[PDB]
C-alpha cells in the first residue's frame, strides 16, 4: 500500500538522481583524452611451450606466485601442477569428484584450492613431511556450484557459488566467517585487489558490483550490461576492471566514478567472452572467444592488434604471470599453450 | 512480508551508495594513461625481448 | 644432464605413466546421465535393486561384464544452461515420466496438469545443440495407478483431442507417439520406449540391451562401414 | 640388346613390321588417357578434401588416402605406359621396356593390397567393442609399410630373376620376355587376397548380424544390418565383376602355347578396364558415408 509504493518510488527517485549524477560527471572519453599517441605495432607472439598430458576438456588454470609453477584442471579427475622452463611435472594430484571448473594457488606456494559442482570445496596441501598431497579441509555449506575462488591469504579465502551469495571463509575453523548477497542470478566470477582489502564480482543478472572484506555489504554498482558476465579482470592500478561477456562486448569500469569508457567490440565476432586478463602497463588486454582463438586487444584505442589463433576448440583459461614474460592459453582440446 | 524488508533494505542501500563521492573522467582517464606510459620502459610483453634474456627459449 | 635434472625427469616419467596407467581404466565406464521431474519417481528407480554405490550423486554397479556409472544431477536449482556442457560425452540420458499424473495440477502453480510442463521439459532436453548423437532412453513411470485411474477418469482434460476409447492399450500408445514426436532430429537420435516393471532384471536388461544398441551403432559409425 | 628385343617379338609376332608415322593417330589412346586424366582428377579431389579437413585425422582416413595415393600413382603409370607404347617394338633398351612393367605391376598391386589393409583394419576395430574408438600408431606404420614394401619387391622381381631372355620356349605372349611362373605366382597371391577380402567382410558382416539380432529382444514399434548388406555386395560386386577379365586373360595366357591362340592380341581393353576399376573407388568409399558427402556438398 502505502509504505510499498513510497518505497519503491523513492527508489526511482534515488536511481534517477543516482544516473544524473553519473551522466554529470562525464564530459569526455578515453578516446579523446588519447586521440594523440601512436598506435602498438602488429603483435607476433609464437608458441613456445606445447604442455600435454590431460585426457579431457580444460576448465582453469591459475600462475603461481614466482612464474614457474602452473596448475590445471580437467574432467578426468586431475590438478596436474605443471613446472615452466623445464615442460616436466612435479604433482599429479587426483580429484574425488571429477566436475572441477576452478583453480587457485596461494600466494606463498604452499596450498592448492579446489571446487567444483559438488558444492564442496578442498585445500590439498603442498609443503608436508609425508612428501604427497592430503586434504586438510573440505570446506562446505554453499548451495550452488563454486564458480571460482581465489586465496586472500595463507589462512584466509573467497569464494562465489550460484546460490547468489559470496563467502569469505576461514581455514582450520571449517566456518564461513563472512557471507555476501545481493545478486539475483548467479555470480560467475570474481577478482581480487593488488592490494586485497575489495573485490569484483560479476553475476548473469546484467550487472557488477564491488564487496569490501570487513562490514560485508555492496558499495555500488555498475549496470550496462544486456548479457550474461562469465568473465572478470581487475586493473593493476586498482581503480579501474574490464568485464566480459557472452555478446562479445568487453567493457572497461571505474571505481571512482561508475562510467562507461571502453565499448572494446567489432563486427566479424559473435561469440563470448571467456577470460580476461591485464598487463603491468594495463595496455594489451587479452580475452578469449568461443570461436577458436584468443584476440589480444589494445586498451587505450580499443582496437584489435594480433590474433592467438592456436587451438583447435573453445579457449576456457587464460593468464598473465606475474613478472610478465609468457601467457598461457587453455582450451577444450586438452592442450595448454605457452605464447610469448 | 519478506516484501517490505527486501525493499527497504532495497532502498536503504540506495540512499547510503547515494552519499558516495564522484570524480571526473577526464582526470581519471589521464591519470590511467599517465600510469600507462610511466609503467611500460620494461613490460616484456610488449616490448621485444632480446634471445639470451628469453627463458622460454629452445 | 646434471643430477637434479635427471631427477626431475624420472619423477616426470613416473608421474606420466601413473597417469596414463590410470586414464585407461575409465575408458571402460559407460555414463548414463538421469533427468526426470520432481515426483518423477528417480528414488524409486535408484532404489531398485541394482545400485550399489548435495549436487551430483555418483552411482556404480555392474552388469554381465559393463560397469555403469550413474549421475543423478537433482539436487541443482540453479539456471541448467550455465553448466549443462559439462555432460556432452554421456552414453545416453535416461528419463523417467509419470504416467499416473495426467489430472493432477501442479504444485505451486495452477494447471499444466503435471504433465505439460514435463512435455516442455523434454522438448528442451532433446533439441539441444549438445545432444546431437545421444539416446533418450524413456522410462515411463507407475502403470497400476494409472490403469486403475483412468478406468474412472477422464484424459480429455490434459489432451481435449482424443476420441478414442478409455482402454489402457490406446491411452498408453497415444501417451507413447506424443512423447515420441517431439524427436526433431529424426535422422541422428533415436529414443526408446520401456513401461517400467516391478522386476530389476527386465529394467535392467533394457538398459543393457539400449547401451549395447548405442555401441554398435558408434562401432559402425566409426568404422565408416554405415 | 636390339636384336634379342626384335628376335623375341618376331617369335611371338607382334612385331608386325610396323611402318606407321611418329603421330598417335589412335583414338583409343586419346580416349585412355582422358579416362586416366579424370581418375587423376578425382583422385586428387579426395586428397585435398581429407588433406583440408582437421576432423579428418583418424586411422580409417589415413588407410583411405593411403588408398588415393595408390590410385593416384597408378593413374600416371598407366599414362605413362601408354604414351610410350608406340615406339615398343623399335628405339628401346631391354632396361626401360622391363622397367615400364615393373612399375605397372607395382601400381596394379599396392591398391589391391590398399583395400586388403583397410579390409583387415575395419575387422579389427569392429572384432572388439570398444567406448571410445582408437588405434595404435605401430599398426598403421607396420601394414602402410609392408604393403609398399611388397608391391615394390613384387615389380621389381623379374627385372633380375625369371627374364626368360635366355629361353625361347617360356616366354609369354601377351608380355614378351617374362617367364610364366612369375605370372602363376602373381595370379596365386591375386585369388588368396580376394579370398582374405572375400572372408573378411563376410565375418564383419555375420557379427554384427548375430550380436544384434539375438542379443536385442526390445519392444516392436534392422536398418543397420540391410544397409551393412547393400554396402558389402555393392563393393564385392564392383571388386569381383571389374577385376575378373585380367584374372581370366591371365589364366588364358598360361594355358595356351605359342602360335596356339589368336585371342591374347586384345589386353589393353582388359588392362584399362581394371584401371577404370581402380579409378572408381573414392566413388564407392565417400558416397556411402554421410559425413564425408556432406564435407564435400560444403566443399
Ligand atoms: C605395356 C603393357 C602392360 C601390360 C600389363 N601390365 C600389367 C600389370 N599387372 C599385371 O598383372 C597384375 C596386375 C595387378 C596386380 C597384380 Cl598382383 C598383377 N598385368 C599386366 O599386364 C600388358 C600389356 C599387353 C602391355 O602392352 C604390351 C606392350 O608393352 O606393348
Amino acid at each position: 500500500g502505502s509504505e510499498l509504493d513510497q518505497l519503491r518510488q523513492e527508489a526511482e527517485q534515488l536511481k534517477n538522481q543516482i544516473r544524473d549524477a553519473r551522466k554529470a560527471c562525464a564530459d569526455a572519453t578515453l578516446s579523446q583524452i588519447t586521440n594523440n599517441i601512436d598506435p602498438v605495432g602488429r603483435i607476433q607472439m609464437r608458441t613456445r611451450r606445447t604442455l600435454r598430458g590431460h585426457l579431457a576438456k580444460i576448465y582453469a588454470m591459475h600462475w603461481g606466485t614466482d612464474s614457474r609453477l602452473l596448475v590445471s584442471a580437467s574432467q578426468d579427475g586431475k590438478l596436474i601442477i605443471w613446472d615452466s622452463y623445464t615442460t616436466n611435472k612435479v604433482h599429479a594430484i587426483p580429484l574425488r569428484s571429477s566436475w572441477v571448473m576452478t583453480c587457485a594457488y596461494a600466494p606463498s606456494g604452499n596450498y592448492v584450492a579446489c571446487g567444483g559442482l559438488d558444492n564442496i570445496c578442498s585445500i590439498y596441501n603442498l609443503k608436508t613431511r609425508e612428501g604427497n598431497v592430503r586434504v586438510s579441509r573440505e570446506l562446505a555449506g554453499h548451495t550452488g556450484y563454486l564458480s571460482c575462488c581465489r586465496f586472500l591469504d595463507d589462512n584466509q579465502i573467497v569464494t562465489s557459488s550460484g546460490d547468489t551469495t559470496c563467502a569469505l571463509w576461514d581455514i582450520e575453523t571449517g566456518q564461513q566467517t563472512t557471507t555476501f548477497t545481493g545478486h539475483t542470478g548467479d555470480v560467475m566470477s570474481l577478482s581480487l585487489a593488488p592490494d586485497t582489502r575489495l573485490f569484483v564480482s560479476g553475476a548473469c543478472d546484467a550487472s557488477a558490483k564491488l564487496w569490501d572484506v570487513r562490514e560485508g555489504m555492496c558499495r555500488q554498482t555498475f549496470t550496462g550490461h544486456e548479457s550474461d558476465i562469465n568473465a572478470i579482470c581487475f586493473f593493476p592500478n586498482g581503480n579501474a576492471f574490464a568485464t566480459g561477456s557472452d555478446d562479445a562486448t568487453c567493457r572497461l569500469f571505474d571505481l571512482r566514478a561508475d562510467q562507461e569508457l571502453m565499448t572494446y567490440s567489432h563486427d566479424n565476432i559473435i561469440c563470448g567472452i571467456t577470460s580476461v586478463s591485464f598487463s603491468k602497463s594495463g595496455r594489451l588486454l587479452l580475452a578469449g572467444y568461443d570461436d577458436f582463438n584468443c584476440n589480444v586487444w589494445d586498451a587505450l584505442k580499443a582496437d584489435r592488434a594480433g590474433v592467438l589463433a592456436g587451438h583447435d576448440n573453445r579457449v576456457s583459461c587464460l593468464g598473465v604471470t606475474d613478472d610478465g614474460m609468457a601467457v598461457a592459453t587453455g582450451s577444450w582440446d586438452s592442450f595448454l599453450k605457452i605464447w610469448n | 512480508t519478506a516484501s517490505i524488508a527486501q525493499a527497504r533494505k532495497l532502498v536503504e542501500q540506495l540512499k547510503m551508495e547515494a552519499n558516495i563521492d564522484r570524480i571526473k573522467v577526464s582526470k581519471a582517464a589521464a591519470d590511467l594513461m599517465a600510469y600507462c606510459e610511466a609503467h611500460a620502459k620494461e613490460d616484456p610483453l610488449l616490448t621485444p625481448v632480446p634471445a639470451s634474456e628469453n627463458p622460454f627459449r629452445e | 644432464l646434471s643430477a637434479e635434472d635427471k631427477a626431475a625427469v624420472e619423477r616426470s616419467k613416473m608421474i606420466d605413466r601413473n597417469l596414463r596407467e590410470d586414464g585407461e581404466k575409465a575408458a571402460r565406464e559407460v555414463k548414463l546421465l538421469l533427468l526426470g521431474a520432481g515426483e518423477s519417481g528417480k528414488s524409486t528407480i535408484v532404489k531398485q535393486m541394482k545400485i550399489i554405490h548435495t549436487g551430483i550423486v555418483e552411482t556404480h554397479f555392474t552388469f554381465k561384464d559393463l560397469h555403469f556409472k550413474m549421475f543423478d544431477v537433482g539436487g541443482q536449482r540453479s539456471e541448467r544452461k550455465k553448466w549443462i556442457h559439462c555432460f556432452e560425452g554421456v552414453t545416453a540420458i535416461i528419463f523417467c515420466v509419470a504416467l499416473s499424473d495426467y489430472d493432477l495440477v501442479l504444485a505451486e502453480d495452477e494447471e499444466m496438469n503435471r504433465m505439460h510442463e514435463s512435455m516442455k521439459l523434454f522438448d528442451s532436453i532433446c533439441n539441444n545443440k549438445w545432444f546431437t548423437d545421444t539416446s533418450i532412453i524413456l522410462f515411463l513411470n507407475k502403470k497400476d495407478l494409472f490403469e486403475e485411474k483412468i478406468k474412472k477418469s477422464p484424459l480429455t482434460i490434459c489432451y481435449p483431442e482424443y476420441a478414442g476409447s478409455n482402454t489402457y492399450e490406446e491411452a498408453a500408445a497415444y501417451i507413447q507417439c506424443q512423447f515420441e514426436d517431439l524427436n526433431k532430429r529424426k535422422d541422428t537420435k533415436e529414443i526408446y520406449t520401456h513401461f517400467t516393471c516391478a522386476t530389476d532384471t527386465k529394467n535392467v536388461q533394457f538398459v543393457f540391451d539400449a547401451v549395447t544398441d548405442v555401441i554398435i551403432k558408434n562401432n559402425l559409425k566409426d568404422c565408416g562401414l554405415f | 640388346n636390339y636384336d634379342i628385343i626384335v628376335r623375341h617379338y618376331n617369335y611371338t609376332g607382334k612385331l608386325n613390321i610396323s611402318a606407321d608415322k611418329e603421330n598417335s593417330i589412335k583414338l583409343t589412346s586419346v580416349v585412355f588417357i582422358l579416362i586416366c586424366c579424370f581418375i587423376i582428377l578425382e583422385n586428387i579431389f579426395v586428397l585435398l578434401t581429407i588433406w583440408k579437413t582437421k576432423k579428418f585425422h583418424r586411422p580409417m582416413y589415413y588407410f583411405i588416402g593411403n588408398l588415393a595415393l595408390s590410385d593416384l600413382l597408378a593413374g600416371v603409370a598407366y599414362t605413362a605406359n601408354l604414351l610410350l607404347s608406340g615406339a615398343t617394338t623399335y628405339k628401346l633398351t631391354p632396361a626401360q621396356w622391363f622397367l615400364r612393367e615393373g612399375s605397372m605391376f607395382v601400381a596394379l598391386s599396392a591398391s589391391v593390397f590398399s583395400l586388403l589393409a583397410i579390409a583387415i583394419e575395419r575387422y579389427i576395430t569392429m572384432l572388439k567393442m570398444k567406448l571410445h574408438n582408437g588405434s595404435n600408431n605401430f599398426r598403421l606404420f607396420l601394414l602402410i609399410s609392408a604393403c609398399w614394401v611388397i608391391s615394390l619387391i613384387l615389380g621389381g622381381l623379374p627385372i633380375m630373376g625369371w627374364n626368360c631372355i635366355s629361353a625361347l620356349s617360356s616366354c609369354s605372349t601377351v608380355l614378351p620376355l617374362y617367364h610364366k611362373h612369375y605370372i602363376l605366382f602373381c595370379t596365386t597371391v591375386f585369388t588368396l587376397l580376394l579370398l582374405s577380402i572375400v572372408i573378411l567382410y563376410c565375418r564383419i558382416y555375420s557379427l554384427v548380424r548375430t550380436r544384434s539380432r539375438r542379443l536385442t529382444f526390445r519392444k516392436n514399434i534392422s536398418e543397420k544390418s540391410l544397409a551393412l548388406l547393400k554396402t558389402v555386395i555393392i563393393v564385392l560386386s564392383v571388386f569381383i565383376a571389374c577385376w575378373a577379365p585380367l584374372f581370366i586373360l591371365l589364366l588364358l595366357d598360361v594355358g595356351c602355347k605359342v602360335k596356339t591362340c589368336d585371342i591374347l592380341f586384345r589386353a589393353e581393353y582388359f588392362l584399362v578396364l581394371a584401371v577404370l576399376n581402380s579409378g572408381t573407388n573414392p566413388i564407392i568409399y565417400t558416397l556411402t558415408n554421410k559425413e564425408m558427402r556432406r564435407a564435400f556438398i560444403r566443399i
